[PDB]
């Protein structure tokens, strides 16, 4: 053995972030600051970043209030964090409704889009009542209710199952954030049939 | 077999008269939901992880 | 895409290239 | 088709299918000898199903062949019969395949958003499949009526 | 996706054609040949765990893969090895059953060559686990049935090489 | 070859219409008549 | 590790390190020679804890070896007790390690699905790990038998 | 991500190994050089927002790139690369407490050189405010935990040149 | 055979087959498909069934494999594997056959005194069909294995 | 390419088989319709340009593609036009005496669905342009062996759709 | 082929086939039920021309087989034995192709660089070729006999 | 490509330096491993027509691959394989020579995973013909000029998985 053949077997497998990944939710009697990290970690998993250098610092500052608070739930600050003007300034002005699907299961379910049916069923929402009805079919999921429940931060979510979606949704974490203009998922080659 | 499966899929489609949201996008329809597509192909598909989590 | 935006073409700054002299 | 309308099912819970759904695929096939009788009557029986079945639409709906109407003129009453002919032939496909996915898929997805854009009153067109399903109930016998005349019935709800 | 009957049926959509006499004799066919389907269908829902059970032992069980540095060495790679071998056996069922492989195409090829070269998953291998699937598979379901039920176990291997 | 013959630049023998190839000697094949046309000066390139 | 179990969580929070988090990190890296020394006594008793562990396992189980059991002949209860130096070796790692990730991720994940589908009995292969445990803990001091005890303890309610 | 005792770990584990006398010399270097590593640690986390103040003013603040036209010359232009020197400060603390570059590759420098050419950010000015950085970094440290501080700030120049 | 049987019943009183015996053979040639179905299915499953139902075998009787037993040693178990291989062969003559007359005239016949005057215990023989019948009645259906345990259960009365 | 023989000898050498009883039939029913091949064959060879000129007029002569503006408007992509019916005509000849239409994915199909669409060429007026070269060569040669010269005028038509 | 050669040279052209070119396509389609004959008599004797070919092989190479040779043994006499019949079924295709193609393509291209390779004599495989032929030629008529000597006659001074 | 002496010069040339006592030190380095280079160099150049006989031996001689319907079939495709195996063996001692994997990525790996797929030759079995070929030349070498030879063995499979 040598420093090639034991770097290609180290590296086998799905990876250790699958492992090593970080799991935000509120338990009974946070504290101010503990209500804090939490809505913090809510800002990178929507913006994929932390909003200091992008803001201006008034947009969402009455949502963090209301959320340490204790007077609205996770689910509530996730909503109301992705149908704010901050997000409509960073996921949705810039790209096409096709691109902005992509982004909105990424942000909101940590993966890509299923299948074909599922792209046309948000494409339909994006064209006749836009970005905040988009927003509430997908918080508003039993999708999103079982896996983050009212208590969760989404995260990036490994997928198995549905056989295209591994290699899919690993192509939208692991690039950065406005690393290129390209579409992941612009749609699925037709199979034969209707 | 497939009676009581037929009146039961068949009457989901009458009592179905639910309201309309958006702006029509074909002539008066094209609404938030598109007609008579099969839920089964969108929620049929579900994103599962071994070793769930 | 904005109004403060970059591009190559009206960049007159040494950015791209480390001349230390101006 | 019914056995892909299984297996969807099955895939859905991630499984094999069940003896139940194993015993209506097997029932299924063994009756394709009448089901293959019954898409033939109606085969052959085109033009006396479609020219009657659209000589009772223009009786109880005389405003879509008025002027303003939609199938006002020689030319758009034939467009009008080439469509009664579309829900025909689909009705022969799902007929066939035991099941309602061939018409779901070929003419009911999205039905109402193509004759919005086209100016055709939905109640006008389902009107003549309504019409169109007496005259071809009436060729068949007691229990094959009761078959075709289910596949008129989806597709007049989905069509509302 | 698309059976047997609903290709045939989309075979004569496109030129806006009833069922002929030709489309008709493709749908006997079909209907001659379903209830040996449903037969075939029935014993690998019950004997699949004896299936991939069997594939693994005839195939890749004491070799260099399941030994320290090899794919299938640790228990979560085992683990996932032979969920892939339940995942191409009830895929391969719901394609015979149709008599059709385009849900093969759409639920199991569909970017699964992208997938095992990002994680390392040997293909040659893979698809000699297959192979002895199809082989295993042939004694309990009979010979005209094991030759339908491998006709979608090389759609698999030759869309997987 | 038509427009050779159509130009009257020359006849250009072929075959007929289910591939034999003409002929005015059977004997041999692409055999072709003559006569007070060959041997007229003159018109080398007539009608062009 | 306690460095990487560290360093994962306050990357996840995106800041640094605190004080109490440095200082569990001190507390590990100063009992790096005493750990180090445990592991490499296990290391040179591999064939006495593994061929000691084994025979005790057989007294105790007696039907793995017996007509019939799975680890029966000369080539099966050589992978039986192949089977206990894997576990031997993830123990090593682990009291090297300062915690029970590289048990867990190698041979502690998915173990019941690979057990039942090779036919072993997982209730076996837990009191194989219960007797390697004793014929280490019997090669250690009373501190260091308290030590390694933790990683044979962990593996034995994982695999039940 | 692995640390330099994950790292010896999982290399004697793809070849079946029991920990060896070589293996054992490196997990020797790190248990001893650790003491030095949690002192740097904490040294550079609090004065993390005046060593990046002190790196830019020796590097980008006194020349011309902040002049209109520029890359930083926007407000929202300007905090991105001042948050930038907090992402490489931060995750080159990461690599000298694991003893490892492994977590620079996985969260870092992963399509990061594309991500500079597609916005248009120089690549040669960041590796010159790296390099200020690194030495404001070796003089708060000293030169032991500095020259190890050095060594990751290296790693983040070289795969981003 | 059944065909046998019936001939040697109108062979014996001197007459010609009855419309009735006539009507029983023509009801086992038109079964000759489904019983070369089943054969052959237990034909392609032997080492599946006779190392299943062997293995199953020494678990219930531990101790014709152990010191002093008559199964005792490599060479001597593989003969008791040849045996169980003996009789779920004669299974697969009665399936055709439709009579249990192939496997009574080959290997019932005298078994108590073979397997006596060998040392072999016969109660351990008929252990090992009842073990190897489970395994062929769990891949077949629930029709086929109705069949097929018809002969397993008549050779084990027969060597009781 | 293969034609009928060589398809059945290549089908048999990668499985180890001698010729037996189901490859003899393959090779009886191309050696029967052998001479009726060869017969259109040389009735298409020599109605060549002639078959190209009636099946333009009969498709796409008398409608307004010629229009300016339209592609086959000016004499350079007039003569392209004609050209590839010229190509379609002529190798769909060698796949009707081959036997077989494994010369038209090799030598037509590869890549062509992309060459007309970065020109331009409207591909359903291709189809119907060879829809009519069909009918007007089983005029010519009659119903067997127009019967299978329609058979890769289809094959060039689905792949080209 | 004779039809696949005549195509390729037309194709290199640009043009269609001569009626030249149609005449030498129409003579091998007329010889294609004799052919079909010839290499069905070769195919039904198989072990006869591969077993007495070889056989008589051993006594004009006795070397080859013979201790220290390379096929010496029964494992490596069954695979000299097995090289005969792979350039047996290649001369089968032969026949019925018309022509040298598939022999030249299979086993005939780089022929000397695989057995130089091997260890193999290539002068030894010549010799059972050459008797291989003339068990072949003596189960047919003088006509068919040079028929099929042609092909094996290739065969040898390709590999000479 | 380059060798050890030019890619320390190389290291030194893109700072602008001369050769100060580190880079001394690499060149040392070189220069004592170096006739241990050229006596393995010398001794596979002989026995190269016998380590590619083992290799094939040991690794794909009597499997399913040199048997009717696998790559390595025909006379054509034996031949071409144990050319192959000739190539990387030649290779792979000019990577020893130069101390630099370097002539392997422009001259063997370029584009060669792209070759196999287009043709289907097995990747798996390729990677055990050239590991079994690291074998069969670490007992003609020596133990520490094996250890050479051996990690541009691994260069090879490991580009090539
Ligand atoms: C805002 C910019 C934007 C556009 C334009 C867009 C288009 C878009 N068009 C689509 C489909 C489609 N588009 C068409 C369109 C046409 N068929 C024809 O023959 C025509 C000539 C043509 C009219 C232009 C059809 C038929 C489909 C459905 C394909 C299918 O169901 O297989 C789809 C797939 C989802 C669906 O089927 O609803 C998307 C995402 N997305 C975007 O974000
Ligand atoms: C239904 C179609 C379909 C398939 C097949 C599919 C496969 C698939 N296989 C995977 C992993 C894997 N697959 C294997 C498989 C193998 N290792 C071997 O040595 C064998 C040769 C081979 C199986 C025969 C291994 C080792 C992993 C990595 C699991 C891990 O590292 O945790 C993963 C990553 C998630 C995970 O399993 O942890 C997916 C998504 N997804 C799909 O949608
Ligand atoms: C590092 C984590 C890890 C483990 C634990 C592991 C186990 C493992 N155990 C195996 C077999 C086996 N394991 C046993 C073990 C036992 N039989 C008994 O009766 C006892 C109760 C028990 C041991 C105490 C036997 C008998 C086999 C062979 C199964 C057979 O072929 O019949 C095999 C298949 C053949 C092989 O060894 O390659 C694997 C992969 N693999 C791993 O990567
Ligand atoms: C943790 C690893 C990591 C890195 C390194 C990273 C970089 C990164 N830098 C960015 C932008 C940027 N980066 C710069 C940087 C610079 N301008 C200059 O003049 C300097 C030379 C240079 C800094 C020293 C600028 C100006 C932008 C904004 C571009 C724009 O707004 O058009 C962006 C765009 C999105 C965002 O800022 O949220 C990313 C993702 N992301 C990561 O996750
Ligand atoms: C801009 C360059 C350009 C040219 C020149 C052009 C020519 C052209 N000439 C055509 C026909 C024709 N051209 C003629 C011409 C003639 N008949 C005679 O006897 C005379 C010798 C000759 C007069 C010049 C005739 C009769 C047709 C119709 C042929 C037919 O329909 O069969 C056609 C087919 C139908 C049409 O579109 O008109 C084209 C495309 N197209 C172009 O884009
Ligand atoms: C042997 C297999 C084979 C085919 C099929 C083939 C097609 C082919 N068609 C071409 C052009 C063309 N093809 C057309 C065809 C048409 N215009 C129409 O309106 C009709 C719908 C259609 C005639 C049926 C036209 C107009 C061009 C010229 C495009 C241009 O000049 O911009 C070209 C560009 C080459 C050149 O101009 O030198 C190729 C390569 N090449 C091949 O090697
Ligand atoms: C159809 C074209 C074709 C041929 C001919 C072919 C030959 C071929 N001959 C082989 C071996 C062999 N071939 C022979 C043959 C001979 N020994 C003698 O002394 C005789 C002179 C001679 C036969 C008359 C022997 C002995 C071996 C095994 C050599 C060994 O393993 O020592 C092998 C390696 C093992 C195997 O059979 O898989 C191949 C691939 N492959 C092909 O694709």
């Amino acid at each position: 053995q040598n420093l090639y053949s034991i770097k290609y077997k180290v590296k086998q497998g799905v990876s250790k972030l699958r492992d090593q990944q970080k799991i935000f939710e509120t338990k009974g009697s946070l504290s101010k600051d503990a209500y804090l990290s939490i809505f913090q970690a809510a800002c990178r998993q929507i913006f994929e970043r932390d909003i200091s250098t992008f803001v201006i610092g008034n947009e969402i500052e009455n949502i963090k209030i209301q959320f340490i608070k204790g007077q609205i739930s996770v689910k509530e600050m996730i909503n109301a964090l992705g149908k704010s003007s901050v997000y409509l300034k960073e996921f949705y002005n810039p790209y096409p409704n096709i691109k902005v699907i992509e982004l909105g299961t990424k942000h909101f379910l940590g993966r890509a889009p299923n299948n074909q049916a599922e792209i046309r069923f948000y494409n339909q929402i994006l064209a006749s009542c836009g970005l905040q009805a988009f927003i509430d079919m997908l918080t508003n999921s039993q999708e999103y209710a079982e896996i983050f429940g009212e208590v969760r931060v989404p995260f990036r979510r490994f997928p198995t199952l549905p056989a295209a979606n591994f290699p899919n949704t690993n192509t939208l974490f692991d690039k950065q954030t406005k690393q290129n203009s390209v579409v992941i998922v612009p749609s699925f080659k037709a199979i034969t049939g209707n | 077999m497939v009676r009581a499966e037929r009146k039961a899929a068949l009457q989901a489609l009458l009592s179905a008269s639910a309201a309309g949201e958006g702006r029509p996008t074909c002539g008066a329809e094209g609404r938030k939901f598109v007609s008579n597509a099969n839920p089964v192909l969108v929620n049929g598909v579900k994103c599962v992880e071994y070793w769930r989590k | 895409s904005g109004y403060g935006d970059y591009s190559y073409s009206t960049d007159r700054t040494k950015g791209h290239v480390n001349q230390y002299y101006v | 088709s019914i056995v892909t309308k299984s297996i969807v099912n099955a895939d859905a819970e991630a499984r094999y299918l069940s003896p139940g759904e194993l015993d209506r695929i097997k029932s299924f096939v063994l009756s394709g000898q009448r089901r293959l009788r019954i898409a033939q009557t109606l085969t052959e029986n085109r033009e006396r199903i479609v020219k009657q079945g659209g000589q009772q639409l223009f009786q109880r709906r005389p405003d879509v062949v008025s002027p303003g109407g939609n199938a006002y003129g020689e030319e758009m009453t034939a467009t009008c019969l080439r469509d009664l002919d579309y829900y025909l032939r689909l009705v022969t496909y799902g007929i066939i395949a035991g099941d309602v996915t061939p018409i779901e898929e070929i003419g009911l997805v999205g039905v109402k958003e193509m004759y919005s854009a086209l100016g055709t009153p939905i109640s006008g067109v389902a009107e003549g499949i309504r019409c169109m399903k007496d005259v071809a109930c009436s060729l068949l016998s007691g229990e094959d009526a009761a078959e075709v005349g289910f596949y008129f019935d989806y597709t007049l709800a989905a069509m509302q | 996706m698309q059976d047997a009957i609903t290709s045939v049926i989309n075979a004569a959509d496109v030129q806006g054609k009833y069922l002929d006499a030709n489309s008709v004799e493709k749908l006997r066919g079909y209907f001659q040949t379903g209830e040996l389907r449903v037969r075939a269908a029935a014993t690998i829902a019950a004997n699949a765990a004896t299936i991939i059970k069997e594939a693994v032992a005839k195939s890749l069980l004491y070799s260099d893969i399941t030994r320290p540095g090899g794919n299938m060495y640790t228990t979560r790679r085992y683990a996932a090895c032979i969920r892939d071998l339940d995942y191409y056996l009830r895929y391969a069922t719901y394609g015979m059953l149709a008599g059709d492989p385009s849900i093969l195409d759409e639920r199991v090829l569909n970017g699964l060559k992208e997938t095992y070269n990002s994680l390392g998953v040997p293909i040659g291998a893979t698809i000699q686990a297959i192979q002895a699937m199809k082989e295993v598979t042939g004694s309990l379901v009979g010979s005209d049935a094991g030759k339908e039920m491998g006709l979608y176990f090389d759609y698999i291997c030759s869309g997987l090489s | 070859a038509n427009v050779a013959g159509q130009e009257k630049i020359a006849t250009i023998s072929g075959y007929t219409w289910d591939g034999q190839p003409q002929t005015e000697i059977p004997g041999k094949p692409f055999v072709k008549s003559i006569g007070a046309m060959d041997y007229m000066d003159g018109v080398e390139g007539g009608d062009v």
